[PDB]
RNA sequence: AAAUAAGGGCGUAUGGGGAAUGCCUAGGCUCUCAGAGGCGAUGAAGGACGUGAUAAGCUGCGAAAAGCUGCGGGGACUGGCA
RNA sequence: GAAAAGAACCGUGAAUAACGGAGUGAAAUAGAUCCUGAAACCAUACGCUUACAAGCGGUCGGAGCCCUUUCGUGGGGUGACGGCGUGCCUUUUGCAUAAUGAGCCUACGAGUUAACGCUGCUGGCAAGGAUAAGUACUUCAGUACGGAUCCGCAGCGAAAGCG
RNA sequence: AUGGAUAAUAAUCGGGCAUAAGCAUAUUACCGAAGCUAUGGAUUUGCAAGUUUGCAAGUGGUAGGGGAGCAUUCUAACAGGGUUGAAGGUUUUUCGUAAGGAGGGCUGGACUGGUUAGAAAAGAAAAUGUAGGCAUAAGUAACGAUAAUGCGGGCGAGAAAC
């Protein structure tokens, strides 16, 4: 008969508003930059965050070229890619992989610190990470964040 | 309540036109087939449907038809057929009962063999 | 009062309702109650009552003794008490013979009395019996009239 | 005499699978399917009702550490110099002041820090 | 029926006068001649049936 | 299992079948095999003391007589039966649509054969008396002449 | 006419299917009281074949064949199930 | 079905296959598969969802959309999305186990009775307690009488015997 | 910390990844269970008042032991209901710790049942359990010697088979 008289709000998809953050990867360590972007895309800085409900901010990384790796895992970091045939265990390296497309770098450093579910593939989706200096996102008027104020 | 009352309330059939065939010792499953494509169709389109199918089970469909229209030109006696432009509402293929045979399998043992039956029923409705 | 307002003693009855074997929740369920496998929880088990579980019982490792002799006579037994508190209430006076032993369901028909000396017999009486014993006939010629063996 | 329970023995079931209303397939219908598909649902609804109280308490600790980082400070800092403070709010209460009320709750940090 | 008392322990095992039941000991049938005299006195006097078999002993002589 | 007309034989063989063990048609668990722990031609009846018995007819008529259900007639006699006169006797002592039990001290076959037909009356001599005939009735008539034999006998 | 996600899931309503349940009895079960405890060479028990205005079965009856005679009861319908 | 009053007659149809009417009835959704007639099972209409998303199919949260409304921190249906969660029985130290068993529904199905005893509660009488077979009367498978006999009141000893 | 070979379906700090987010010591705050406490309620023993209340200690549970009860069929008494609609079937509301009780709408067209006491053919989810009905495999295997059929007329509503 609904006898609790006292519920804690959740919100909904008519009540979130969502930002289009952007995000400066000049100096900054792979995994260091890319828990708090994945902290920010999946939205938990604003206190009305909802569990379920696909909150946050879209990210755009400007500079996953720039990046840069802290010990020897450039030359010693593997990716292994396994296709599904018998021996088909493909192993790439974090210089290898960079050379062709440098964002793939962050984006799978991002993807991995998501929920793993449909909403954390549909979060996914809200992060663009460019590999220039200048996104195409145009008549967005995206706000720049700096990671060293959360 | 009045068993009386009830059947003179129910018996509101005097505007509804339908037709019935029961016990037609055919299966089910394939009048189904032929019941879809008569289904929600104009009530000559399915005809022609009926009468170009390439079923055994269209034979004896697409009489029953014609008697649904012969019992809608008799409930709405005072005017014509073609301007009120009937359609095919609602058809149902329900089952019935079926006979049990035998046949002998291989090795002394017998299987079971049931001749299925089948039931039709179709409403027209008009457009007007 | 009447035949719709029965009511037995507070504790005469009892729950009439206990089945074992009717599902978990009444207590006696699944295993009724004999627990699991075994001789003991199969249908027709019967305790054999001699049986030791292999070894000799206790009914078969001790002797026989004594015998029985066909002549055994028995005799009632009558004690100075019971005779002094049946002369007190009043139903017995100055002569206690064979009859008054059955009149007072102390002794069969055909049956033999002992009258026997436990108790403090003072009244003076004149007692017929079939034996005495050394107390009895010595308590009773002392304390009273004669005691003569019939 | 004889006695058959035969009504009230399809009674007691209907009522058992009246609230198997719902359910994939067979589980709403067929009898040895519902029921053991009724016990089993009441056995997850005795649990997860122990599991509700400490879902939304974390819940709750989440809003209140989102709306506490934004005055640049952090849920266990602000916890600390709110429990020794003498303020006792329980955080159902202050998850809502930080998620409806910001100037509430921005209040109740400056006099707690 | 009627149970019947078994013939076994009817013929030993006599009841005593309130609740005890009153047998022989063993070992005094023929190797008399190397037991020492102190066994043979003590095995010589009657006993009584100790409280483990009381029950098998009652069930037998149909005194439950 | 023992009973039900049939034949002791085994239905299929103890292995190679693929069905259930089974054989003697007549088990109890087959249609139409025996009931297993059915009814049983039986004797309910069972003993009480015929102090305890007294004892419990004694109270019973104490009930009656401390909710003043007792009557005393004078011994009657009806020529010819007639139930008729006897309903006529019934509103003088006013046991009208009310439950009877006329206690007698001898046969009275007139009497008895005048209220034969009523439901709400008895007529019932006193050396067929029971605690249940007596707490059965709402209002006893102990006749002059029943009360020195219902006194005397308890 | 309308609708349409090729199809599926859930809820409601209306149908076919089946025979459970409820009610009833034509039939059975255990007995009480009082009798009786056999039929057959004057051809038994059990059958076969026949018998009807009409006659496939059941019932009855035997070439005198759904029947014959005598003594009593009974008083308007009857030609068995039909 | 109370009683055949068991559907004359008309139309579609090749058709005395079936159906729609018309008459009988209180009822024909009581039409001979005939009283009421459930479950498994097979279909149609309507409302909500579903074609990038992995597992005992439920449970706890939770928008959105449809009906109702004493008007509501009221009810019903579907539910996008999130958290937790490897059916049941039996046998086992230990089973999601790849150990057993069941295709589903309906009906049947397993500690009952007699005789002789023992414990717990209750009742009558009380150094006494109780009748059995049977008999008499009667309004008859249902008050009186019947003390034969059984248990207890004294035990010990193999027994005579003593008490 | 470093070198001291490794096993056969693609692998591992659980993964991302971390030069500290590793290690060693010390401190503070916080998270964290059905543990403890706060609120409401129920129940078992022991102690008192009475004729339910108060306090104390408790309240996981297999084999097993004990105590209170529900439904079903029938019977004995008192008191009832029903063609102005009984039992039964289908939905809905409410009450109880539960077994379950009561009320309303629809079908149904004759029985039913309260209180106290009594008796038992007194409750199924499993026994490769029994009988009946109905699904799945599925419109799938098969349609029973590889000697063989084609056309034109006839009846007929309808013909590859007459």
């Amino acid at each position: 008969m609904d006898a609790l008289s006292y519920k804690t709000i959740s919100a909904s998809k008519a009540t979130v508003t969502k930002e289009w953050i952007v995000v400066d990867a000049e100096g900054h360590n792979l995994g260091r930059l890319a828990s708090k972007v994945a902290m920010i895309l999946r939205g938990k800085y604003k206190p009305s965050y909802t569990p379920h409900v696909d909150c946050g901010d879209n990210v755009i990384v400007i500079n996953s070229e720039k990046i840069n790796l802290t010990g020897t895992k450039l030359n010693d970091k593997i990716y292994m890619r396994h296709t599904g045939y018998p021996g088909g265990q493909r192993t790439l390296t974090a210089k290898v992989l960079q050379s062709k497309n440098p964002a793939l770098l962050v984006e799978k450093a991002v993807k991995g610190m998501l929920p793993k579910n449909k909403l954390g593939a549909e979060l996914f989706r809200n992060l663009n990470v460019v590999v220039g200096s200048e996104h195409t996102h145009g008549a967005q008027k995206p706000r720049t964040v700096n990671l060293n104020d959360l | 309540r009045k068993r009386e009352t009830a059947d003179a309330r129910k018996e509101a059939n005097k505007s509804i036109a339908f037709a019935k065939l029961n016990n037609c010792p055919t299966s089910p499953r394939k009048m189904r087939l032929v019941a879809d494509l008569v289904r929600g169709q104009k009530v000559e389109r399915a005809l022609n449907i009926l009468r170009f199918s390439s079923k055994e089970a269209s034979r004896k469909l697409e009489k029953l038809l014609l008697s649904a229209i012969n019992n809608w030109e008799q409930k709405n006696s005072e005017g014509n057929l073609e301007e009120a432009g009937l359609f095919v509402k609602e058809i149902r293929v329900d089952g019935g009962m079926m006979l049990k045979r035998l046949r002998p399998a291989p090795q002394g043992r017998a299987h079971r063999i049931r001749k299925r039956s089948n039931h039709v029923t179709i409403v027209l409705g008009a457009i007007n | 009062m009447n035949l719709s307002n029965l009511q037995p003693a507070e504790g005469s009855t009892h729950n009439q309702n206990k089945r074992v074997g009717r599902g978990e929740g009444s207590g006696k369920g699944g295993t009724a109650a004999r627990g699991h496998k075994g001789a003991k929880s199969r249908s027709g088990y019967s305790k054999k009552i001699g049986f030791e579980g292999g070894q000799m019982p206790l009914q078969r490792r001790v002797p026989k003794f004594g015998f029985k002799n066909i002549n055994r006579k028995e005799y009632e037994g009558v004690n100075l008490d019971t005779l002094q508190l049946l002369v007190d209430n009043g139903v017995i006076t100055d002569s206690v013979s064979m009859t008054d032993f059955v009149a007072n369901r102390l002794a069969s028909k055909n049956e033999i009395v002992k009258i026997l000396g436990r108790g403090e017999l003072k009244a003076k009486l004149k007692v017929t019996a079939h034996k005495f014993t050394a107390t009895a006939k010595a308590a009773i010629e002392a304390a009273g009239g004669e005691a003569v063996t019939i | 005499p004889r006695s058959v329970n035969s009504v009230a023995k399809r009674a007691r079931r209907k009522k058992i699978m009246k609230q198997a209303k719902g359910f994939f397939g067979r589980r709403k219908n067929v009898w040895t399917v519902a029921k053991n598909a009724v016990e089993k649902a009441m056995s997850y609804a005795y649990r997860d009702r122990k599991q509700n109280k400490r879902n939304f308490r974390s819940l709750w600790i989440q809003r209140i550490n989102a709306g506490a980082r934004l005055e640049g400070m952090s849920y266990s800092q602000f916890m600390g110099k709110v429990k020794a403070n003498g303020i006792e709010l329980n955080r159902k209460v202050l998850a809502d002041l930080a998620m409806n009320h910001p100037e509430a709750f921005k209040a109740i940090l400056n006099k707690v820090k | 029926p009627k149970m019947k008392t078994k013939s076994s322990a009817k013929k030993r095992f006599k009841v005593t006068g309130s609740g005890k039941i009153k047998r022989k000991h063993a070992f005094k049938s023929h190797i008399l001649t190397k037991k020492s005299k102190k066994r043979k006195l003590a095995l010589t006097h009657s006993a009584l049936v100790h409280k483990t078999d009381e029950k098998s002993i009652k069930q037998q002589l149909r005194i439950i | 299992r023992a009973e039900v007309t049939g034949s002791t034989r085994k239905i299929k063989k103890q292995k190679g079948t693929g069905t259930a063990r089974a054989g003697s048609v007549k088990n109890p668990l087959f249609k139409g095999g025996g009931t297993v722990f059915g009814p049983r031609p039986r004797s309910y009846s069972f003993k009480l003391n015929k102090n305890l018995k007294r004892l419990a007819r004694k109270s019973a008529f104490s009930i009656k007589a401390k909710e003043s259900n007792i009557i005393v007639l004078e011994d009657f006699n009806f020529e010819a039966p007639n139930t008729k006169n006897f309903i006529n006797v019934l509103k003088a002592l006013g046991l009208e649509n009310k439950k009877s039990l006329f206690v007698l001290g001898e046969s009275n076959k007139n009497v008895y054969l005048s209220s034969r037909n009523l439901k709400a009356s008895n007529v019932v001599t006193s050396s067929e008396l029971s605690t249940y005939a007596i707490l059965n009735t709402n209002n006893l008539v102990l006749l002059e002449g029943s009360l020195e034999l219902i006194e005397e006998n308890l």
